[PDB]
């Protein structure tokens, strides 16, 4: 709680994994 | 078989 | 997990493996929720049926893993069951309705770079994100490929799509209740990526656009898996009142 749902190694560092986007991408729509 | 790596402490 | 691919070192740190004593093997997936609460599947841990009931003391629980088989040390943690709760209106003989539980462990684990709980959704990331098509992750150590009647090396990732309710309502002869949701391609696209068996009790995540951060919307209680359909997942906000229950009577 209160720091949940942010990834040390990626949120934290300001880095993303290699496929969130496609999350994303779904929730607007990506073209 | 399928054996895990020992471990624990 | 079908069709997924290798998890990138801490993309999932809330991944939990439930561990099964002995005979020792991977029993199901699981979240770290908190630095002593667990979130699974109830039908990992009971299912009458097949005479299914694990006590505490049958399980393990290993917090901070990406291998499947190697004890990741000075990475993975190990910790002891205090306590289990199964969801007191957990229907295993009908349809998996409330297929949820709560795991307390004896003593809290320290968060790391491969360690950090999950976030929990509220009314409105659950209202907002919580429409078909929008897309929320799975991970688990399950099955790769159909059971042939195999097991990944490490963390397997994917994602996939909700689906609409009426959809998923007609895909099944399963009374699907208002406390699950289903996820999944459609199978004449071709674009496969699913939860087998081995996955249950594991996470369906999502990330906000709201703050950034990551919450699981869903426990895999029945993936379409390793199957020759849709996977059903549990509704978590549905049963967020229940889990603060626990928390809050149980719990220092
Ligand atoms: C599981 O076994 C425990 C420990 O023996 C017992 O108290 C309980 O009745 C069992 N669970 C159910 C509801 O089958």
């Amino acid at each position: 709680e209160a720091d949940c749902g942010l990834r040390p190694l990626f949120e934290k560092k300001s880095l993303e994994d290699k496929t969130e986007r496609e999350l994303l991408e779904s929730y607007i729509d990506g073209r | 078989n399928d054996k895990y790596e020992p471990f624990w402490e | 997990i079908v069709e997924g691919s290798d998890a990138e070192i801490g993309m999932s740190p809330w991944q939990v493996m439930l561990f099964r004593k002995s005979p020792q093997e991977l029993l199901c997936g699981a979240s770290l929720i908190s630095d002593r609460w667990v979130l699974t599947a109830a039908h990992c841990l009971l299912y009458p049926p097949w005479d299914k009931n694990f006590t505490e003391n049958d399980l393990l629980v290993r917090i901070g893993k990406h291998s499947r088989t190697r004890y990741e040390r000075n990475i993975e943690k190990i910790s002891m069951l205090e306590k289990i709760y199964i969801h007191p209106r957990y229907n295993w003989r009908e349809n998996l309705d409330r297929d949820i539980a709560l795991m307390k462990l004896k003593k809290p684990v320290a968060f790391s770079d491969y360690i950090h709980p999950v976030c929990l959704p509220d009314r409105e990331t659950a209202a907002s994100l919580l429409q078909a098509g929008y897309k929320g992750r799975v991970t688990g150590w399950g099955n790769l490929k159909e059971t042939w009647t195999g097991q990944p090396s490490v963390l397997q990732v994917v994602n996939l799509p909700i689906v609409e309710r009426p959809v998923c309502k007609d895909s099944t002869r399963i009374r699907i209740t208002d406390n699950m949701f289903c996820a999944g391609y459609k199978p004449d696209e071709g674009k496969r990526g699913d939860a087998c068996e081995g996955d249950s009790g594991g996470p369906f995540v999502m990330k906000s656009p709201f703050n950034n951060r990551w919450y699981q919307m869903g426990i895999v209680s029945a993936g379409a898996g390793c199957d020759r359909k849709y996977g059903f997942y549990t509704h978590v906000f549905r049963l967020k009142k229940w889990i603060q229950k626990v928390i809050d009577q149980f719990g220092e």
